[PDB]
């Protein structure tokens, strides 16, 4: 009776979801996934609250055939779900010239959390929104820091506090950041001796393990010979004001202005700082070799054809025949006859697991029947305890093994605390 | 400059055994702490073996007895080492236990030492097996 | 003064503690060592908590069947890394 | 203009500046306000006139600036006053409080909510945290625990590491006050961590009261076991600190003892820790005297006044 | 009713007004109107000096709102009504022999909703509050319930000597606190709702001191147990006598 029409409905939902989502150009997927699901949503639950004074059984049905949906999982395929929701996010808080005003931006987002909060599988959402942030923050694209802050506060109000703790502290380093630059100029103003850098700094000092950002590669690019005197000078202001930190310059994120100016006047370019070194080295002539590069610049072979290759794009440097492939001459040379016409040039662009999760699975599933009562900690402990055995386990899958046991009716959260788990 | 883990280990070991000459106690565990978080991820056998020696001698002079006993027993059960090398370290273990405080773990230490065959050889078998006895 | 000069430079680094943890606060033994129980009578490893705390599992188990905040920061625990 | 033509305007508000002429500076500086409003999005060329406003204008010039603090404050109110107003009221309003400032934001506060009839957490927590300071500058201990408990009832704010380490000293102390140990600790903490993430010279000051109470609630862990606050061990306004938990953590009354009467101008001069040190001396005698007298059955009295040093009267009363 | 109510209360008369209330009470729609009516019927049955419609009408004003809303809504931020309706509460407790419960529900008040000088003044609430929980209180209640209160900090210090008192009492200190509790009984005296109830609360106090001077000692010094309590030797002889025999 019951069960059989609320089961038929569910699927009705869930046929109604894929034939909305289905047919949709590759292009424009993200809005158009967002918006369809939204609409769906609402005319759902404005039928279900207008009729029938609630029925919550009903709209429970529909979160459920929502959750079964979006986790929509192709053969050997991972969920693209959370990536395109991700992706949403970073295009509707890019400075977009098409207007699109910050009260507009806040509802957009406080609508989007309701489909935000049937991922399911959050931590990847998480991740790729934690990069494209810090990719953002780095670069200014966003448009406001209010709408950032709103997005991160609406993001710890559906799942948390530890969701958000990350992003936190990189709002957080954003806002210090100007700070630091202020007393650093002021440290080096009221130096006891004259210090002229010869450079305008600004730095943006993160956190480690806040920020994804880290020294994966094994770049042993060498300092440019100008902006050492800003880095000597910045360590020792961080070493007078913050004690037992150190600090590791991310070579491959910071850029800088070169000014040619005896050229023929041709403005002002902006290139990284691995743009740049080769530009420096450019100095002793107008054509140099490969092996000059390395010895200046000592990047990495990967690295410098990149160089290279951006160079060539941008048409600062070129060869004169087609034996730029690899070889022991490289003879670059500079071609400055082709000349910039703005002045900007601003150019800024598994079976194991499956073990594991099965694994975790028992072993909850085990200790519940051994206690029949637990906390979460207690539990996450015993698991951790349990399966030291054959792996070091991650808390994340624990917590989505017990929400799946949760939901397969394995274990239920008591009615007096959220924290406490009871075996059924 | 990013230096590889080989490196660091190495000159924080030295530094500390530098130290630990020096009668320096303090500075030597300061740099030998450093050394314990890159002695798991290298994979130098010798610096492994220079490293537990290391912490052995700075558990010692830090009249860390009982410790220094246990990490100089364990050493001496190393085959990498030389025949004298493993007699040294299980001597070490032997005066390093006879001069730990009296207790259960002390007490389970002289009996580790009694069982093994070796420590007739040494020149303190007499007080070692009279400890062991409660006498 | 040169022939192509420098103007600006935006600078981006990472700030990270010279030593993150060295001992463990309940035990103060040293988080590589056997957290002082293991020590006495025997897998020990370190357990990090959501502030990154990083005191022995062993440690850290024994405390939280007691209390259910972090010995440090005196908020509530909660189990990250291992 | 562009660019280049915005730097050249600049270069001339200097030249200008330099042979003063005063209204045509001002007149100038209210064009140039009006243009930039009316023409570009305000966050950029407001960061830059903002690090603009620092390198020169800290030098002297006090009648000027407060002229000019005074027009900007008029000439602002009219469009909008949320982006630099916050710092310079508190940096300005720290030693004057000329009780005006405080009475329009009280009117509008009256004005804004109960006429009409939480998106607004960071400015909230901003506005409390400027109270907190007048109102710990005045001393009004009511006051600041009211605004403390105020202040909890935001959880949607992303503040800067300064507000959230002035309101937590603020709780810290109110909590050392009332005697909620447990409380300040973390409270303490809170704003040390904050104060150490941003800033400097109220950094060392948080770590001696986190010390303090982390002494005052039965100790247990080192306050310096954390990444935070081993760096700061050694310092020199940390030392006393340091060496006080070295001595009341595994207790002995009289390293104890040697530490307050050496650093007995250093440490306990502030009311804050010379009202609190009566608790200490008292909580290490007492673990002092249930380690002591843990292996006996009976005991001399006397005997125990010769171990903890104090007398017999004082070892009964005990 | 209103104009009613106001006439009877500045008439006196309060036999019509018992009946008006009894009339009135039917008619009941909104829970404020009924809170100020169970007010002033608390108030006219304290002047009244009848106490079992005090108790009545409290007990129906917790048991009203779903067992006192539950496990506790958020603590008072402007309504007093609690404060006053718990310290007439207080008031007609300690009035009935009942000294334990009147301290219990005397205790939480607030300085900053005790604003009403009509029922009770601080400096005689922290009077009360401070006699009857030393009189009655075990050593680890009053601990918790008054020293460890921040909350009555203030009524402790707006009547110095309570504060003194009990400090004294807490710290094993009996000739000081028993020599200001003597030097205090003859204002305590010419209080009104307090003094018929002084002298039975002191005796008890003394009795709990006496009581506490002993719980440490396996072998007591009879001299320096009466110089303590500021008495003869014999005296304290029979005193204990009598704790003893009981
Ligand atoms: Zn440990
Ligand atoms: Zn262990
Ligand atoms: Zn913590």
């Amino acid at each position: 009776g019951l069960p059989h029409m609320i089961q038929e409905l569910q699927n009705h939902i869930h046929d109604e979801g894929l034939r909305a989502t289905s047919n949709l150009t590759q292009e424009n997927m993200p809005t158009l996934f967002v918006e369809s699901v939204l609409e769906v949503h609402g005319k759902f639950v404005q039928l279900i609250n207008t009729v029938l004074n609630g029925d919550q059984h009903f709209m429970s049905a529909l979160d459920k055939a929502l959750t079964s949906v979006v986790n929509y999982r192709e053969p050997k395929s991972v969920c693209k779900a959370p990536e395109l929701l991700a992706k949403y996010c970073d295009n509707l808080l890019k400075k977009s010239a098409k207007g699109m005003t910050e009260n507009e931006v806040e509802d957009r987002l406080t609508s989007f959390i309701t489909v935000f909060k049937y991922i399911d599988d959050k931590d990847v959402f998480q991740k790729f929104y934690a990069r494209m942030l810090a990719k953002r923050l780095i670069h200014g694209l966003s448009m406001s820091m209010d709408s950032e802050e709103a997005m991160i506060n609406k993001l710890k109000q559906a799942c948390g506090y530890e969701f958000t703790s990350k992003l936190h502290r990189m709002y957080t380093d954003m806002s210090v950041s100007a700070d630091l630059n202020n007393k650093f100029n002021n440290f080096i103003k009221n130096q006891d001796t004259v210090i002229d850098l010869g450079i305008s700094f600004q730095i943006y000092v993160l956190q480690a393990g806040a920020w994804p950002l880290t020294q994966a590669p094994s770049s042993t690019f060498a300092i440019p010979q100008e902006l050492e005197k800003s880095v000597q000078m910045f360590e020792l202001f961080y070493s007078q004001h913050f004690s037992g930190r150190k600090l590791t310059w991310l070579h491959y994120l910071c850029t800088g202005e070169v000014k040619m100016n005896y050229l023929g006047k041709p403005y002002v370019a902006m290139v990284t700082t691995y743009q740049m070194a080769v530009l420096l080295a450019f100095n002793n002539s107008e054509t140099v070799s490969y092996k000059e590069l390395q010895d200046s610049t000592q990047m990495n072979e990967k690295e410098l054809t990149k160089t290279i290759k951006s160079l060539l794009d941008v048409k600062m440097i070129n060869h004169d025949s087609e034996k730029e492939d690899i070889d022991a001459e490289s003879s670059f040379s500079l071609n400055m006859n082709f000349s910039s016409k703005r002045t900007k040039f601003k150019i800024t662009t598994s079976a194991v697991d499956e073990d594991r999760k099965m694994y975790l699975q028992a072993a909850i599933v085990r200790i519940m029947k051994a206690r029949k009562v637990l906390r979460h900690n207690a539990l996450i402990q015993e698991v951790i305890s349990q399966s030291r055995a054959r792996f070091n386990p991650s808390i994340s899958m624990i917590k989505k093994c017990i929400e799946v046991l949760i939901d397969k009716q394995y274990i239920e959260r008591s009615q007096a605390s959220a924290d406490e788990y009871s075996y059924v | 400059k990013q230096y590889n883990v080989d490196y660091k280990l190495e000159t924080y070991l030295k530094i500390a055994r530098l130290y630990l000459e020096d009668d320096d106690p303090v500075q030597a565990e300061a740099y030998i702490n450093r050394a314990s978080l890159l002695q798991n991820e290298s994979t130098n056998e010798q610096l492994q073996i220079h490293y537990k020696v290391c912490y052995a001698r700075v558990l010692d002079y830090r009249r860390k007895f009982i410790e220094a006993a246990q990490r100089y027993n364990e050493l001496s059960y190393k085959t990498i080492v030389h025949e004298s090398e493993r007699l040294e370290a299980l001597k070490h273990a032997l005066h390093c236990t006879i001069l730990a405080s009296a207790g259960q773990q002390r007490s389970r230490m002289l009996a580790t030492l009694f069982k093994d065959e070796r420590c007739q050889q040494l020149a303190a078998y007499g007080i070692l097996e009279k400890m062991y006895l409660d006498r | 003064k040169k022939r192509f000069e420098v103007k600006k430079w935006n600078a981006v680094a990472l700030w990270a503690w010279d030593i993150v943890v060295d001992n463990c606060a309940i035990c103060r033994n040293h988080i590589m060592d056997l957290c002082i129980e293991c020590q006495a009578n025997q897998e020990c490893t370190v357990a990090w908590g959501v502030c990154n705390h990083a005191f022995h599992f062993h440690c850290i188990s024994r405390w939280l069947k007691t209390r259910q905040v972090c010995p440090l920061d005196n908020r509530e625990w909660e189990f990250q890394k291992y | 203009k562009g660019e280049w033509g915005f730097k050249a305007l600049k270069q001339m508000i200097k030249i200008n500046f330099k042979l003063t002429n005063f209204p045509e500076m001002m007149n100038r500086y209210k064009q140039l306000l009006t243009y930039i409003r009316s023409a570009v999005t305000r966050n950029y060329s407001e960061k830059s006139i903002n690090s603009i406003l620092d390198y020169i204008s800290t030098s002297k010039q006090m009648d000027l600036l407060q002229e000019f603090y005074e027009t900007t404050l008029e000439a602002l109110k009219d469009a909008k006053n949320d982006r630099l107003w916050f710092k310079t009221n508190t940096k300005l309003g720290k030693l004057y409080l000329e009780r005006e400032e405080y009475g329009k934001l009280q009117k509008i506060l009256r004005q804004l909510h109960q006429s009409c009839q939480l998106k607004k957490g960071t400015q909230l927590l901003e506005i409390y945290a400027l109270e907190i300071q007048m109102y710990t500058a005045q001393k009004n201990n009511k006051k600041l625990k009211a605004l403390y408990e105020q202040s909890l009832h935001i959880k949607s704010a992303i503040p800067h590491p300064l507000i959230m380490g002035v309101i937590r000293e603020c709780g810290g102390k109110m909590h050392l006050r009332e005697g909620e140990f447990e409380k300040a600790h973390t409270d303490f903490f809170e704003a040390f961590k904050n104060y150490d993430e941003s800033g400097s010279p109220r950094r060392t000051t948080c770590l001696k009261y986190l010390v303090l109470a982390n002494m005052l609630m039965k100790s247990g862990i080192n306050p310096f076991d954390s990444q935070e606050a081993k760096p700061y061990k050694n310092d020199p306004e940390i030392l006393a600190m340091t060496n006080l938990v070295s001595a009341y953590q595994n207790n002995d009354i009289t390293e104890f003892e040697k530490i307050l009467k050496t650093n007995h101008s250093n440490i306990m001069d502030d009311p804050f820790i010379r009202e609190h040190i009566e608790e200490l001396l008292r909580n290490i005698r007492t673990q002092v005297l249930i380690k002591l007298i843990k292996p006996y059955t009976r005991i001399h009295i006397p005997f125990i006044s010769k171990e903890l040093n104090i007398d017999v009267a004082d070892v009964e009363s005990l | 009713h209103d104009d009613l109510g106001d006439h009877y209360l500045d008439c006196g008369d309060l036999s019509n007004a018992l009946k008006c209330y009894s009339r009135a009470r039917d008619y009941c729609t909104s829970a404020k109107h009924v809170i100020n009516m169970c007010l002033n019927v608390i108030k006219v049955s304290v002047y009244l000096q009848n106490w079992s419609h005090v108790l009545s009408y409290v007990s129906k004003a917790e048991s009203t709102p779903e067992i006192a809303e539950q496990r506790g809504e958020r603590d008072s931020q402007t309504q007093a009504i609690l404060t006053k309706l718990k310290c007439a509460a207080g008031l007609a407790e300690l009035a009935a022999r009942k000294y334990k419960q009147a301290a219990k529900c005397l205790l939480l008040a607030s300085f900053d909703h005790c604003d009403f000088p009509e029922l009770l003044s601080p400096s005689n609430v922290a009077i009360y509050g401070g006699l009857c929980a030393l009189a009655t209180f075990d050593r680890q209640e009053l601990q918790r319930n008054v020293i460890s209160s921040s909350s009555f900090k203030l009524f402790l210090e707006l009547e110095p000597q309570v504060r003194d008192i009990i400090f004294k009492f807490y710290e094993s200190k009996y000739a000081s606190c028993l020599k200001m509790l003597d030097e205090m009984k003859d204002n305590l005296l010419l209080d009104m709702y307090l003094a018929p109830h002084v002298r039975t609360l002191y005796t008890q106090i003394r009795n709990r001191a006496l009581i506490q001077y002993f719980s440490p000692y396996v072998s007591a010094d009879m001299h320096r147990m009466a110089a303590a309590f500021n008495t003869t030797v014999a005296a304290l002889e029979d005193e204990l006598t009598q704790l003893i025999l009981e």
